[PDB]
């Protein structure tokens, strides 16, 4: 949902995704991390455009 | 010299990837050919699109 409604990889992506848990940091204290689109205008967001 | 594009065959090489990814529907190319100094106004220029 995540992807559909905001960033989109491509069937052929190449590369590497590498995530690490941030507990420490802005995103639990006290922060404002937002941005988290749930719907969509036409369809899911043509991968890579932004 | 010739009355129009003459015909021949040649082959176009690359310069940049400009990796920007945004939806582009339009087009627009302008040069000033506007002689303040008599007159603003187009000038005797053309070119060709496709």
């Amino acid at each position: 949902k995540i992807a559909d409604y905001n960033y989109k990889l491509p069937d052929d992506f190449t590369g590497c995704v590498i995530a690490w848990n941030s507990n420490n940091l802005d995103s639990k204290v006290g922060g404002n991390y937002n941005y988290q689109y749930r719907l969509f205008r036409k369809s899911n967001l043509k991968p890579f455009e932004r | 010299l010739v009355r129009d594009l003459p015909q021949g065959f040649s082959a176009l090489e690359p310069l940049v990837d400009l990796p920007i990814g945004i939806n582009i529907t339009r087009f627009q190319t302008l040069l000033a050919l506007h002689n303040s100094s008599s007159g603003w106004t187009a000038g005797a220029a053309a070119y060709y699109v496709g």
